[PDB]
């Protein structure tokens, strides 16, 4: 049991393709677990690709919020959607946390979860909302409570107007 | 074959987590029971040798007591129907002060008796119309009961006797100590004038001689420190500032601005030779201690001490306006001089330790004052609270007794004339009422039972002994507490006697709520979910 | 972890001794509301629905999962005492924890354990020298009413307490049945040839003394009678069916004339046999083996019971109380099958009873011996299981008293006279064992404060007047006859209980004391623990 | 026990009810009491205990053991409460409080277990308490003539008697020489915070000195500090609450000018601000400026260049000393620096004081504080002398209060133990026993003294309880001869306060304790 020092040596140059391949897998497993690691004990304490990359992707400057639910789960849902109709500038969207695969104590004690992103980063993570907000309240006390943290933004054609750069030019 | 489903109608429409009984023995009986039990948890601390209780709350704060309205408190009950008993003996501390555990005792007496009657045949509407008859003639009997009359409230002596019993029952061992302190602490306060302030009171718990070394000063006292470098003065001029220490600023933005180098080395001159000027102004008056309600600056404790004028910083407004009652001055909104209407007067005020806590104490030498301090003395915390709450229920009979000077003996005496009239009231009334008298005059026991239960003695004994005597004609006799062996004497020459205004409404409370327990008959709880608070 | 480097835990010192301490405690504790005739019986569910109401202490600690080894050693001190004894299975345990607290109590204060188990020993031997000297009524001068007297109070605290003018009754007649003498004339009472059937139903009341033996057991046909009025008893120990050749022995077969000759025989020989034995005019044939159909059929044509499956020793007792003798095979000295009449036993009425839907066998009036059995009722199963550790119990007590024919005074009598003697005696033996004598002394006094505080009485100054009383009655030689004076605890007062009544067999003390202080002992000697982890 | 379709209590509330309830208290209270067991008496031992944070703390003291003890029993908190209770009121004996309380309860125990009431005992208890005080009162020793030399006296045999159970024991008569002199120099009130003590990493025990002035760590000197000259022989001192520095001169402040001239002058304005400042300072006659506001480098090199010492960032307690020991007064306004307001000490040095510089202000001849400079070789070595220290100060204190003595080494609890037991002699016979437990109980000091020293505590408490009955109310524990000898005489000499505390706080917290029969723990929040 000597020859402490081995000095590999050509091996990892000879193999390197294997050895890309798992670094590879390892940080696209590691986008997910940053990701999911910014809602676990951050602030729980006090497909998923399809979810990276549409965090990763969109303007920075839109409010983009996504909700974690398992199969009052409907109402909340009602709510949202009333609110996707008032506000149509924002992409409210939903995903299931067995999906994201989070932990055990998310999945049992943090079923209603409002997860909003702005550029990547959580301006605001309420979990848990069924104490501070309730079980049956409507669309409105929902806008409001979000309204009143300053996070969600502040005439109807007849069906469509939208259709080379010559516009219209009547010079001789 | 191998499953029962819900019945169709409400039992299907109802909510996953919400529960629904109906019924006599789904409800009533229910509850009859959940008040039964909170009887007994409650039960063992009554009386002089009831025993002390740690409870721990959520908040993993220890209270050893045995007051009853505290443990009911520091409790978490669930039950709806221990719930009101709970509010019910709350309301009676809020109104009386004294007699809380009697209100869950004959609570839970009244219910269980409730219970036996509806078992044997009787309903509802026959036990609520018999339990309020029998309070109406209770309420009617209990002034013939009165035995004597305060008739002296400035006095030391009877004040202390008319308190002991009151502080009795908690501090067994020790009353006619604390009775003299209570008495002495209430005499300074309540002026030629009828009205009574129970706030002027005020306890102060320094830790570390036992509760023997405890006294009454007339004035307050302070657990903190003074500003500046005088600590004693002896013919203190206290002068009250709510407004800080500090020289006034403006209220939307304050910008010095400087235009020339003049302006730029002459401000901070000219603002200490203000600072100076107001505070020489406020010392020429001859106030020699002022009290701020504010933070004090550097340059005005400075000229304080330079005028050499005691600095004392109160925190809490309540404080300030106790001091302001206390002393006799008027809290200023500005840092102007006071004049001498509103300049207080105080006989000493000094720095000074008990123990290891640093106070400062304003003393009146004379017997008089708005406010009172009785400073608590202790080997423990738990120790000094237990003594604060006896104090609390010395000073809420004090009160009680200026509003109605009638008392009535103790010692289950009352309760047992009180059964006995309403047992021989209830033989003369036919009909199915007759039955739901008796239960409610029978529900009196449970005093007497309680306190020869606690005594150690057997209580069938006491309770036979109490009727003969009261049969006899002696209606001031109740158990004797000093005896191995169940034994009755006159509590009329031994001075235990308990307030006529907190037993009525003692018993006009728990009869309310037994009545309103009875009334339900049908429950539909809601899913608990949440809510912490 | 350490020097030592052994893979366990391990305890030293004051730690071990504590530990030791409170598991005596805890095994005390747990019996100790159980003691005295205001004592409450206890109800033990087994985990799989299974209950069993008893008071007996023996019981209670047997059935208790028990893992700290000096609570084991009470608990198989307490089955020793049942098995030697029979009774003060609950004082043995109660004696030996608190023996065993004051010991480390002792020792504590820096006395060696050595002092104190050499002042346990003697305190033991004075105490059972003190027993035997002064605290001993000779049962010669009171007859039956000693007898009946200690049935009682072995009976009090138990479920036929109340019913002890007829349950002592039912003993002491039971005990006196079985009694015979052996060789050097010494009449001995062999206890446990009682036959106790339990069966629910009626009240206790009509609980029933068996003149004879009653078998757990029924015909073994429908068409044989039910009742013979003149019993000849034949006990047989080998199976009555068809006749099957040994495992060495084959039967090969080359002439087929002969197949039905064996096959008849195969069966004519059993045929043989029993008609060789109803022959002498048996009329009731009891056998521990089998009965097929052919043999039922033919005791039903002779008209006699036959009863199959009768246990060993019922069978064996059924034999000495009715003079049969037991047949283990039917062949004499002759190298020939015989049955002889002198093997018949005799009873004067054998009867298939009906006990609540169920049925038994009754033989009555065996003669050449007498026997007793008892058949207990009661509202369920639970209550006659409590009735049979009970009579137990009663008989043990029973049996002590007519062997040895001294008593002791109960209620604490005895042992507030010991703790009196005892701590007025240590104070001329030694230094040291002065303060053990005394700690055994005190921790005697134990049983009369655990029978009064069961009594919800006060436990204090009822101790004191009983110390008062023994102390004036040793101090004064006129006095002499308040030896007697124990615990009344229906009343809480003291009281005569020699002229009241209440007695225990000498060897019930004396054995509880040997036992207790030997297990004290034992338990003394620790002061280190290894507790080696479990290979798995 | 039936599921209740509705329960009373909330889900998981635990109840305990009866004699067992009360048993297990005591047993928790004896738990509780063996954890300082040994540490009791000049042969006494010290505890180690490690937080989560793994820091350590080595120490005596049975208060500081029990503080740092996570003790979580409802009943075994209140010997905790009683051992704080008894180092606020007294500082010393807070051992003996805890063995106390365990010991009443542990002799009572047996009669719990018997069913005796509760309120029987604690009357007992009372009684027992109010007989020992007075007699405690009534025979303390003391003397009405208040000589110099004797009260010095009386109070070093305090002192040494408080310090020979640490382990400063060695060096107690210097240590105790040192704390008198430091408390007689405070002058009405004897508040602790007039008595400094620094700690300074190395050196021996017989190093650490008592400053006759005041003494404090240097605190962050500037560039040019070390121009300033570092001895003064009759230094003028200017205590100051001023921040010498160039910055905004507030923080609201703004100019505004449209001029170069006045750029120019309104630097030159700052500059001569300061400067101003400065010059008030120095023409004010002192030498050594100190301030609790910092003091720039323009400042430092200003008393640099004026042969003056400057030290900014000094601690509020620090300069509190330094004017009750020099007599000045700390001005936040320089402009009236008279004679009067400055400070005077005979001389001021800087030194070098173990790997540390320190600045002395020594030769004060009317100072009314002191500071104490500890040395040693680690700090928990530091902090357990520093604890010492304070026993010994709290124990001179009330005997300069108070100066009555009773004989320790268990001499007083032996008297006690055989007055209280010839009382109970003489009374009807249920409070008789309670008294002689109580009485019995008083015997754990002197049996725990001989524990700890290795003695066989029964001889020594046989031929102790012969003594008091034949005669002398002073013979206790004599530790170095493995024997008994009249304490008084051998100047083992405590306050009778200590004692007075130490039973009443004892009886009260055994009282506590047992008037409970039942408890509740409502489920965590
Ligand atoms: N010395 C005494 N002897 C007999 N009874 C007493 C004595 N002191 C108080 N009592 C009785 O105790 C009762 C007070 O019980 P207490 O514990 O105060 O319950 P509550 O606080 O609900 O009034 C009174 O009704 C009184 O009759
Ligand atoms: N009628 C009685 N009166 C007073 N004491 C009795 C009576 N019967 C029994 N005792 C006492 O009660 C004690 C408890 O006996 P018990 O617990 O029934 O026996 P075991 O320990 O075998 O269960 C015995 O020592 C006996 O002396
Ligand atoms: N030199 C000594 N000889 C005998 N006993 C002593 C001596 N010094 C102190 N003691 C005893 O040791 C006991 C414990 O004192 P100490 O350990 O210093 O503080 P605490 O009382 O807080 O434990 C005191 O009661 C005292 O009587
Ligand atoms: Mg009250
Ligand atoms: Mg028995
Ligand atoms: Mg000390």
């Amino acid at each position: 049991l000597a020859g402490e020092g081995i000095s590999v040596n050509t091996g990892p140059k000879g193999v390197i393709n294997d050895w890309r391949r798992f670094k590879q897998l390892e940080t696209e497993q590691r986008e997910e677990q940053c990701r999911e690691m910014e809602r676990l004990i951050k602030k729980l304490s006090m497909s998923g690709e399809g979810f990276l990359d549409m965090i990763d992707k969109e303007q920075k400057s839109i409010v983009i919020m996504v909700h974690i639910y398992e199969d009052g789960t409907e109402a909340m849902n009602g709510c949202m959607i009333c609110l996707a109709a008032e506000y149509p500038a924002v992409k409210f969207c939903k995903v299931k946390s067995s999906v994201i695969g989070a932990s055990s104590q998310f999945t049992r004690n943090a079923l209603p979860a409002l997860l909003i992103y702005k550029g990547g980063e959580l301006i605001g993570n309420f979990v848990r909302v069924t104490d501070q907000l309730g079980d049956d309240f409507f669309a409105v006390d929902l806008e409001a409570f979000l309204q009143e943290f300053g996070l969600l933004p502040e005439v109807l054609t007849s069906v469509r107007n939208s259709a080379s750069e010559d516009s219209d030019l009547e010079i001789d | 074959a191998l499953h029962v489903p819900k019945a169709p109608g409400f039992a299907q429409m109802l909510k996953e987590g919400a529960k629904h009984f109906s019924g006599l023995e789904e409800a009533v009986y229910r509850n009859i029971q959940a008040c039964k039990e909170l009887a007994q948890t409650t039960r063992t601390a009554y009386g002089p040798n009831g025993m002390n209780k740690m409870v721990i709350n959520h908040l993993e704060k220890l209270f050893v007591t045995n007051d009853a309205a505290t443990i009911l408190r520091e409790l978490e009950v669930q039950h709806p129907a221990a719930k009101m008993i709970v509010m019910a003996s709350h309301m009676q501390e809020q109104e009386v002060g004294d007699g809380t555990n009697f209100v869950l005792v004959f609570a839970g007496a009244l219910l269980e008796l409730a219970e036996e009657l509806l078992r044997i045949g009787l309903s509802v509407s026959e036990v609520i119309e018999g339990y309020e008859i029998a309070c109406r003639k209770a309420h009617e009997i209990l002034p013939n009961l009165v035995c004597c009359s305060a008739k002296n409230l400035r006095d030391i002596d009877e004040v202390s006797s008319l308190l002991r019993t009151s502080i009795m029952s908690k501090q067994y061992g020790n009353e006619v100590f604390l009775a003299k302190l209570i008495a002495q602490a209430c005499v300074s306060i309540f002026p030629d004038s009828g009205h009574f302030n129970v706030d002027n009171i005020r306890v102060c718990k320094i830790l570390g001689s036992g509760i023997s070394s405890s006294s009454v000063l007339h004035g307050m006292v302070f657990k903190k420190e003074t500003e500046g470098d005088v600590t004693s003065v002896k013919d203190a001029k206290i002068a009250v500032y709510s407004c800080p220490f500090d020289g006034m600023i403006t209220e939307t933005k304050g910008t010095v601005l400087i235009k020339t180098a003049e302006e730029l080395m002459n401000f901070s001159k000219g603002e200490e030779n203000l600072m100076d000027a107001q505070v020489k102004a406020i010392a020429d008056t001859g106030a020699n201690v002022v009290v701020t309600g504010g933070k004090v600056a550097d340059m005005a404790l400075h000229y304080a001490n330079k005028y050499n004028i005691m600095l004392v910083r109160l925190n809490s407004k309540w404080d300030l306006r106790r001091l302001c009652k206390t002393v006799g001055a008027t809290a200023l909104p500005r840092l102007t001089p006071p004049v001498l209407e509103e300049m207080g007067h105080c006989d000493s005020v000094y720095l000074s330790e008990v123990g290891d806590t640093q106070v400062v104490v304003f003393k009146h030498e004379k017997e008089d004052g708005a406010i009172s301090t009785i400073v608590l003395r202790g080997s423990t915390d738990n120790l000094m609270d237990d003594i604060e709450r006896a104090v609390d229920d010395g000073v809420n009979t004090f009160k009680v007794l200026t509003r109605d000077k009638r008392l009535v003996p103790g010692g289950g005496a009352t309760e047992i004339e009180l059964a006995k009239q309403i047992t021989s009231y209830g033989e003369t009334c036919p009909g199915l009422e007759q039955y739901a008298i008796k239960k409610f005059a029978e529900a009196f026991e449970a005093i007497p039972r309680a306190l020869a239960e606690n005594s150690g003695v057997k209580a069938n004994e006491v309770i036979s002994k109490l009727y003969a005597v009261h049969q006899e004609g002696n209606k001031n006799v109740g158990l004797d507490i000093e005896a191995e062996v169940p034994a009755v004497k006159d509590m009329l020459e031994a001075g235990i006697l308990d307030t006529y205004l907190g037993k009525y409404w003692a018993i006009k409370l728990a009869t309310n709520a037994a009545v309103t327990v009875l009334r339900v008959d049908q429950i539909i709880m809601a899913k608990p979910a949440g809510g912490p608070k | 972890e350490g020097p030592l480097s052994v893979f366990g835990d391990r305890s030293t010192g004051e730690t071990i001794r504590s530990q030791n301490v409170m598991a005596a405690a805890s095994i005390a504790n747990i019996v100790k509301s159980s003691l005295g005739p205001v004592g409450l019986d206890k109800m033990l569910v087994d985990d799989i629905g299974d209950v069993t109401i008893t008071n007996d202490g023996a019981t209670i600690l047997k059935l208790l999962e028990v893992e700290h080894p000096a609570a084991k050693v009470l608990c198989e001190l307490a089955d020793l005492q049942d098995k030697e004894v029979g009774d003060g299975t609950t004082s043995v345990v109660i004696i030996a924890a608190e023996l065993l607290k004051n010991a480390d109590e002792l020792v504590k204060q820096k006395i060696h354990p050595t002092s104190v188990i050499s002042g346990y020993r003697l305190a033991c031997k004075e105490a059972v020298r003190y027993i035997n000297e002064n605290l001993i009524v000779n049962t010669d001068e009171l007859g039956r009413d000693c007898l009946i007297n200690a049935a009682k109070t072995s009976m009090s605290s138990k479920i036929i307490g109340i019913n002890g003018d007829f349950f002592a009754n039912m003993v002491v007649d039971a005990v006196l049945a079985i009694k015979y003498t052996d060789i050097r004339g010494q009449p001995r009472y062999p206890v446990n040839s009682v036959n106790i059937l339990k069966a629910h139903g009626r009240s206790q009341m009509e609980s029933m003394l068996i003149s004879g033996y009653a078998l757990n057991c029924v015909v073994g046909s429908q068409g044989m009678p039910k009742r013979i009025v003149n019993a000849k008893i034949a006990c047989l120990d080998f199976s009555l069916q068809k006749t099957k050749m040994k495992l060495g022995v084959q039967v090969v077969i080359t002439d087929p004339e002969k197949l039905d000759q064996i096959r008849q025989r195969e069966s004519d020989i059993t045929k043989e046999r029993i008609q060789k034995i109803l022959a002498t005019g048996a009329n009731v044939i009891l056998t521990t083996g089998g009965i097929d159909d052919m043999c039922l059929k033919y005791f039903v044509e002779a008209g006699a019971m036959a009863v199959r499956r009768v246990l060993k020793r019922d069978l064996k007792r059924i034999a000495k109380a009715s003079g049969a003798t037991i047949l283990s095979t039917l062949a004499n000295l002759e190298g020939e099958e015989t049955f002889e009449a002198a093997m018949l036993g005799q009873a004067e009425e054998v009867v298939q009873e009906r006990i609540c839907d169920d049925e038994l066998i009754l033989i009555k009036n065996t003669k050449a011996r007498t026997s007793a059995s008892i058949i207990l009722r009661g509202a369920n199963d639970f209550m006659c299981d409590e009735m049979e550790r009970s009579l137990h119990d009663a008989l043990c007590v029973v049996k002590r008293v007519l062997e040895s024919k001294s008593v002791v005074p109960g209620g604490g009598a005895v042992e507030a006279a010991l703790s009196i003697y005892l701590e007025n005696y240590a104070t001329s033996m030694g230094s040291r064992e002065q303060l053990a004598i005394a700690e055994f002394a005190r921790s005697l006094l134990v049983i009369p404060n655990t029978l009064a505080v069961n009594a919800a009485q006060d436990s204090t100054d009822l101790v004191a007047k009983l110390r008062a009383f023994h102390n004036e009655a040793q101090v004064n030689p006129e006095r002499k006859n308040l030896k007697w004076i124990g615990l009344d605890l229906s009343n809480g007062k003291p009281r005569d209980n020699k002229q009241a009544g209440v007695f225990e067999p000498t060897i019930v003390k004396v054995k509880s004391l040997k036992f207790a202080t030997e297990a004290a002992i034992t338990i003394l000697r620790i002061d280190d623990l290894i507790k080696l982890h479990p290979e798995s | 026990m039936m599921p209740t379709p509705v329960i009373l209590l909330k889900e998981g509330t635990d109840s305990s009810q009866g004699i067992p309830q009360l048993v297990s208290n005591i047993s928790a209270c004896q738990v509780i009491a063996e954890a300082v067991r040994t540490t009791l008496g000049p042969r006494g031992m010290d505890k180690l205990i490690v937080d989560g944070r793994g820091k350590a703390t080595i120490s005596n003291d049975g208060a500081t053991i029990l503080k740092l003890l996570d003790v979580v029993h409802p009943a075994a908190k209140t010997l905790v409460d009683i051992a704080k209770s008894q180092d606020a009121e007294v500082g010393d004996g807070t051992t003996s409080v805890t063995l106390l309380a365990a010991e009443f309860l542990k002799q009572v125990k047996p009669y719990v277990e018997e069913g005796l009431h509760p309120q029987i005992i604690i009357r007992a208890f009372r009684t027992a308490t109010q007989l020992a005080v007075n007699k405690i009162k009534e025979i303390a020793v003391t003397v009405k003539k208040a000589d110099k030399v004797e009260q010095r006296k009386l109070l070093e045999k305090c002192a040494m008697t408080a310090l020979s159970s640490k382990l400063i024991s060695q060096q107690k008569a210097f240590f105790a020489k040192m704390v008198v002199d430091a408390v007689m120099m405070l002058d009405d009130l004897l508040q602790l915070k007039m008595i400094g003590i620094k700690k300074v990493q190395g050196g021996a025990l017989e190093d650490s000195q008592l400053v006759a002035g005041v003494a404090f760590k240097k605190t962050f000197s500037y560039a040019g500090f070390e121009m300033q000259p570092k001895k003064y022989h009759n230094p003028k001192i200017a205590l100051l609450n001023v921040e010498l520095e160039l910055k905004a001169e507030k923080d609201n402040a703004e100019i505004r000018v449209h001029t170069v001239e006045d750029y120019q002058a309104i630097v030159d304005a700052e500059w001569n601000i300061l400067y101003d400042k400065l010059e008030k300072i120095h023409h004010s006659g002192a030498k050594v400026v100190l301030s609790k506001l910092p003091i720039g480098d323009v400042a430092t090199q200003y008393f640099a260049d004026r042969d003056m010492f400057c030290a900014g960032r000094v601690p509020e307690e620090d300069l509190k000393r330094t004017m009750m020991a020099c007599g000045g007064s700390i001005q936040t306004s320089v402009n009236a620096l008279s004679a009067d307001v400055l400070g005077r000490c005979q001389v001021f040095e800087e030194t070098q004081i173990g790997g540390e510089r320190y600045n002395f202000f020594t030769g004060c001849p009317k100072a009314k504080t002191c500071t104490f400079i500890l040395r040693g070789g680690a700090e928990q070595f530091m902090e357990e002398t520093e604890r010492s220290l304070h026993d010994a100060i709290m124990i001179v204190r009330r005997a300069i209060k108070n100066d009555s003595v009773v004989a320790g080494g268990g001499a007083i609890e032996m008297e006690l133990s055989k007055y209280l037991r010839d009382y109970s002699r003489t009374i009807p016979g249920k409070q008789q026993l309670l008294i002689g437990a109580y009485a019995k109980a008083l015997e754990i000091i002197p049996r725990q003294l001989c524990d700890n020293a290795g003695f066989d505590a029964t001889n020594i408490l046989n031929k102790l309880r012969a003594r008091h009955a034949q005669g002398g109310t002073w013979y206790g524990v004599d530790i170095n001869n493995e024997d008994i000898a009249d304490n008084f005489e051998a100047f083992v000499w405590e306050p009778a306060m200590v004692r007075i505390n130490a039973l009443t706080a004892a009886s009260e917290a055994a009282c506590l304790i047992v008037s409970v029969d039942e408890t509740i723990k409502n489920p965590r929040s």
